[PDB]
């Protein structure tokens, strides 16, 4: 048999964000 | 509805559908959670958008 991953089991608000930031980008390794 | 903003929308003039397919959903999403708006322009405009806000 499998499962189906049945519950998490606590619930929020969706919000969908609507106030924006810019998002840069944090491909900075060890240079 | 509890987040805050003060977000300031364009509203062009096009010919009798006054709104956008395109710029729907982002322009009604922030009347439906807002708390106050303020309308700015033609008389006759600002009235028939608040008919408009409000009985949609």
């Amino acid at each position: 048999k499998k499962v189906v991953k049945q519950k998490n089991h606590v619930y929020t608000p969706v919000y969908n964000e609507l106030i924006e930031k810019y998002s840069e980008i944090p491909l900075n390794d060890k240079l | 509805k509890d987040t805050p903003f003060m977000v300031q929308v364009k509203l062009p003039n096009y010919k009798d559908y006054l709104l956008d397919n395109k710029q729907v959903v982002l322009t009604f999403k922030l009347v439906h959670h807002s708390k106050k708006i303020t309308l700015i322009g033609d008389a006759n405009k600002i009235l028939q958008y608040k008919n408009y806000f409000q009985a949609n």
